[PDB]
C-alpha cells in the first residue's frame, strides 16, 4: 500500500489550499480515507474523515467551516480544499486510510495505512 | 482532550508501560482505543488497534490493554529500534470522532 | 371545498392544497371484479413507487434531487401562479422517467448513508 | 398471546397493547369478491392513516385536541374502566368530524415542514 | 436486472434492491393471479408496518444479532455469501427472528408515546 | 403600502404590551411579516418573522420566551404581544414585509415595505 | 454581529463605496444580503436585496458586490437627498435568521 | 404504601454502591419511579427518573454519564448504579413514586410517595 | 434553579405565605408546581401539587396559587406539627425534568 501526498506548499494567511491523495496498493473505493495533522511541537490531531463512498464528510469544529474533503473513486484520489487558511493550520497532513468503514464491513475505527505527509505553511 | 506522559524510559530488554487517560464518554464508552508509533520525520503506522487486537505486520510485543477510562500499551523485549513517538487515537462518539494525546517520547538506555 | 376535480382548472399552487380530496376517491360480474382489481394495482404501482423515492406516507414530497433547466426554465412565478397542472403536465412531458430515475437513485443513495450514519457507535 | 380479538372485551389501556395482533389478521366469483373486498377495506384504512400522516404506525398522535363535547370523560374512565367496543359506540356519530380536523391538521403540518425546510 | 443478483455476493445485491421491487405487482385465472399477487404484496408490506419499517427497503431495527441464528462474522457474511444462501442457512429461525422484530416495535411506539406525552 | 403601527408607547418595567400591523396597499396573505427593533443610536436589529399562513413564528433568542407574534389574514392584522418587557427593549418597532416566502414562491430573505414605527419606551 | 464602518464622505458627483465584513456562517455561506436607506426621523427603505438587485422605484446609481465575507454598496454618483444612515443585513441561516450591522453616515 | 432504601453506605471516591429500593402497597408496575438526592446541609435536588415500563431513562446533566437507573417490575425493585462517585456525591438518596404518566393516565409531574432514604458518603 | 426565602415565621392561628421564584420558561410555562414537608431526619411528605390541587391526606390548612412566574403556598393554623423545611419544585420541561429551590425553615413561636 503507498498514498502519495501531492499537495501544495506556501501561502499566506487568508490564502487557499488544495491538497490532494494518490492511493494504490489496495482497493481505494472499499476504504474510508481521513486527513490528519501534526502540528510541529504539539503532536496528532484528527482533522477530517470521508465515507467509502464519498457521501458522508466529518470535521473537527475547528474546521467545520472552510474545508471541503472531497474523493473520486474513479481516479483514486482524495482531496481536501481549505479556504480561508489561518495562522494556526501551519502543520504537516497526512493521508490515512481507515476510520469509519460501513455498515456491512467490519469494525475499523483506526488509521492502518498513512502517507507520506506534505507540509502545509501559513 | 486526553492525558499522556511525555515521555518514557527503560533499558534494552525490559518491558515498559505507556498510559493514556481520557473520559469516561470516549476511552469509558467505547473500546476503540488504538496506538501508534511515529519515528521522527517519518509518518506514523499502526501498532495496535481496536484495544487488545494486534494487526498483522507487527511483532509479539505491543501488546496492549485498558482498564476503567484508562488505555495501556505494554511493550516488553525493548529494542534499539524503538525509540520513536507513540500516539493514542480514541474514539469519542458522532460528534467528536477521534481524540488524541500528546506524543510519548520512547528512551531506550 | 371545492369537489373532486375542481381546482384541476386552478393554478398549480391553489390546486396544491386539495390533494387530499383527490387521494381519497382513487380506491372507490368478471368485469366488475377486473375494474376493481385495475384500480387497486394502479393504486398500489403510485404507492410502491412514492416509496421507493420515500415518499411513502407523504402526499406532499421534498426531495434532494435538483430541478434541471433543460426540462422547465420557467421561474416559480409562472410555474406557480400563472399554470395549471394540466399545463405543467403537458409541459414536462418526455422528462417525467429522468425524473423518476433520479429520484431513485437518489433515494437509494439516502438510504444507503443512513445506513451508514446509523452505524456510527 | 392472547388471540385475535381476544383483547376485545379487555380495557382499552390494555388492548392497545395487541394491535398486531389485530393487524396482522386483516389480510369462484364470490370468493374473488370476498378477497377484493378484504383487500379494498385495508386500503381504505391505509389510506386514510396516510391521510392522517400515520403511516407506517399502529399508535399515531397527532395535533387535534380533544373537544369535550365528543366524550367528557377524563383519562382513567375511559382507558382504565372501559373496553374499546363501548368507547366505539360511545363516539358513534363523532368520528366524522374527528377524521376532518385530522386530515385539515396533517394538510396545514405539511405545509408548514415544506416551508421550514424551504429555508436555506 | 431483475434477480441478475441473485447469483451476486449480498453486498453487491443489496444496492439492486428497488431493481427487484416494482417486478411484485406487474378469464378467471388471471384476476386469480392479480388477486394473489396483490394478497402476497401487502402481506409483505404489512409484515414490513408492523415492524417500524413502512416506506423503506434497508431498514434498521433494535433487535440485537443472535449467534445462535448465525456465527458468521460480516465479511463472511456480505463478501463471501449470497442471499440465496444465506437464505436457505437461516430459514429454520426466520420466524423467530420476525416475532422479535414485531416485539421490539411494540416496544418502541410505546416509549415514543411516553417522549411525545412530556 | 400604507403599513401603520397601531400599538401602545408607554409600559412599566415588568408589564405587558401589545403592537399592531394594518395593511392595505397589498395582499397581505401574500408575504411574510416581521417585526425589527432600533433601539436609539445602536442601529437595527430584527426581533421577530411570521410566515404567509401565520402557522411559523421565529424569534431571536433574546426574546424567544417572552414575545409572541401573531397574524389575522381576515382584516389584515398583523399583532406582536410583549410580555415582561426589559430596559434593553426600549425602541422603535417596525412592521416589514417579507424575510420569507413558502416553498412554492420565489425567495426573498430582505424586508420591504417597512412601516412607520411605533416607539416602544420601558420606564 | 456585523462590522460595517461608523462614517463616509465625499464630495458631490463622487463615487462612494460603503462595505460591511460578516463571518463565514452568513455572509460567506449564504448570498442572501441586502442594504437599507434610513434618513433621520424616517422608516429605512429597501435599496438592494440578494447580490446587487435593485427593487423598482431605486434609480440605477444605487449597486454593490459581494466577495468572500465583504459585501460592498457603491453609489455611483453623490447627491444632496441622499444623505442618510446606510445599514447590512444578512441571512444567517434558521438558527440565527438575520444580522444587521451598525449605520453608515453618508456626510455628503 | 411503603418504600425502603437497601442500598450501601460508606463508599470511597471513584467507587460504587449499586442501591436498591423495594416498593410495597401498591402496584409497583402502574408508576414511574425517580431517585432524589439531598446533601447534608443543603436542600432536595433530583437525581433520576424512570419510567413505570422501565424503558425511559432520565439523568441530570451532572450524573447523566454515570448513574443507571433500572427497574424489575417483577421483584418490586428500583436500582440505581453509580459507577463514577465524586465527593460532591455524597448525599441522603431518596426514592420516591411519580415523575411521570405513560400518556394514558392522568398526569404525575409530583413525588406522590417517597421513602426512608440511603446514606451515601463519599 | 429557584429562588425561595431561607425561612418564614409566624403564631399559632395566623397564616403565612411562603413564595417560589422561578423564570417564565419552568413555572410560567407548565403550571406544574409541587410543595412538600420535610422534616429534620425523615422523609418529605408531598401537601401540593399540580400547583393548586391538594392530595388526599392533607387538611384544608394547605393551599397554594401562582401569578405569573411565582408559586405561593398559603399555610393556616400553624400548629407545632408544621415546624418543617417547605420545599417548592417545578417542572422546566424534558432535559433537567425538575427544578428545586431552598429550603424554607418555618418557626411556630
Ligand atoms: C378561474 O379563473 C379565474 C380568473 O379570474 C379565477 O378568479 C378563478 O378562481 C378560477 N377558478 C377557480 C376554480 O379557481
Ligand atoms: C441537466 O441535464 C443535462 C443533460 O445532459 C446534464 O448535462 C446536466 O448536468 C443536468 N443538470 C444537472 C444540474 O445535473
Ligand atoms: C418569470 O419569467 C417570466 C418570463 O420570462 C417573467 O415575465 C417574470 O417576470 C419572471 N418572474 C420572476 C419572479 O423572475
Ligand atoms: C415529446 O416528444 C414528442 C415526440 O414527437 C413531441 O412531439 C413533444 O412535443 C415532446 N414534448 C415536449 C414537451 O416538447
Ligand atoms: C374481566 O374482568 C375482571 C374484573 O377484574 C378482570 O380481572 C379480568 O382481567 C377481565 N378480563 C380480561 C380478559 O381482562
Ligand atoms: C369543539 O370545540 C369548540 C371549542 O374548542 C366548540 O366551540 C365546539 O362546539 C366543539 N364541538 C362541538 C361538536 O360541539
Ligand atoms: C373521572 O370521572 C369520573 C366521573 O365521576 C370520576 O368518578 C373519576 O374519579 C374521575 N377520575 C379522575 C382521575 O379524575
Ligand atoms: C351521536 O352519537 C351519540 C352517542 O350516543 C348519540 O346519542 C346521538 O343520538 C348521535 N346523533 C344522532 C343524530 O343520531
Ligand atoms: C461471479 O463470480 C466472479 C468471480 O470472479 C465475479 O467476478 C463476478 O462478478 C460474479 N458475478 C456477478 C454477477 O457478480
Ligand atoms: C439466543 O438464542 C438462544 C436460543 O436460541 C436463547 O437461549 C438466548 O437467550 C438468545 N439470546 C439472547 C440474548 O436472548
Ligand atoms: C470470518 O470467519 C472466517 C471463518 O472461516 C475466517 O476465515 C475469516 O477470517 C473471518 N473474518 C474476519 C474479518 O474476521
Ligand atoms: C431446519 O430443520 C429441518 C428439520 O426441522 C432440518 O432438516 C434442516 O437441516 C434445518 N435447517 C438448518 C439450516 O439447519
Amino acid at each position: 500500500v503507498q498514498l502519495v501526498e501531492t499537495g501544495g506548499g506556501l501561502v499566506q494567511p487568508g490564502g487557499s489550499l488544495k491538497l490532494s491523495c494518490r492511493a494504490s496498493g489496495y482497493t481505494f473505493s472499499s476504504f474510508a480515507m481521513s486527513w490528519v495533522r501534526q502540528a510541529p511541537g504539539k503532536g496528532l490531531e484528527w482533522v477530517s474523515l470521508i465515507n467509502d463512498r464519498g457521501g458522508l464528510t466529518f470535521y473537527v469544529d475547528s474546521v467545520k467551516g472552510r474545508f471541503t474533503i472531497s474523493r473520486d473513486n474513479s481516479k483514486n484520489t482524495l482531496s481536501l480544499q481549505m479556504h480561508s487558511l489561518r495562522d494556526g493550520d501551519t502543520a504537516v497532513y497526512y493521508c490515512a486510510t481507515g476510520g469509519m468503514s460501513s455498515a456491512l464491513q467490519s469494525s475499523k475505527y483506526y488509521f492502518d495505512f498513512w502517507g507520506q505527509g506534505a507540509l502545509v505553511t501559513v | 482532550a486526553l492525558t499522556q506522559p511525555p515521555s518514557v524510559s527503560g533499558s534494552p530488554g525490559q518491558s515498559v508501560t505507556i498510559s493514556c487517560t481520557g473520559t469516561s464518554s470516549d476511552i469509558g464508552s467505547y473500546n476503540y482505543v488504538s496506538w501508534y508509533q511515529q519515528h521522527p520525520g517519518k509518518a506514523p503506522k499502526l501498532m495496535i488497534y481496536d484495544v487488545t487486537q494486534r494487526p498483522s505486520g507487527v511483532s509479539d510485543r505491543f501488546s496492549g490493554s485498558k482498564s476503567g477510562n484508562t488505555a495501556s500499551l505494554t511493550i516488553s523485549g525493548l529494542q534499539a529500534d524503538d525509540e520513536a513517538d507513540y500516539y493514542c487515537s480514541a474514539y469519542a462518539g458522532r460528534q467528536t470522532f477521534y481524540i488524541f494525546g500528546g506524543g510519548t517520547r520512547l528512551t531506550v538506555l | 371545498s371545492l369537489g373532486f376535480l375542481g381546482a384541476a382548472g386552478s393554478t398549480m399552487g391553489a390546486a396544491s392544497m386539495t390533494l387530499t380530496v383527490q387521494a381519497r376517491n382513487l380506491l372507490s360480474g368478471i368485469k366488475q371484479l377486473q375494474a376493481r382489481v385495475l384500480a387497486v394495482e394502479h393504486y398500489l404501482r403510485d404507492q410502491q413507487l412514492l416509496g421507493i423515492w420515500g415518499c411513502s406516507g407523504k402526499l406532499i414530497c421534498c426531495t434532494n434531487v435538483p430541478w434541471n433547466s433543460s426540462w422547465s426554465n420557467r421561474n416559480l412565478s409562472e410555474i406557480w401562479d400563472n399554470m395549471t397542472w394540466l399545463q405543467w403536465d403537458k409541459e414536462i412531458s418526455n422528462y417525467t422517467q429522468i425524473i423518476y430515475g433520479l429520484l431513485e437513485e437518489s433515494q437509494n443513495q439516502q438510504e444507503k448513508n443512513e445506513q451508514d450514519l446509523l452505524a456510527l457507535d
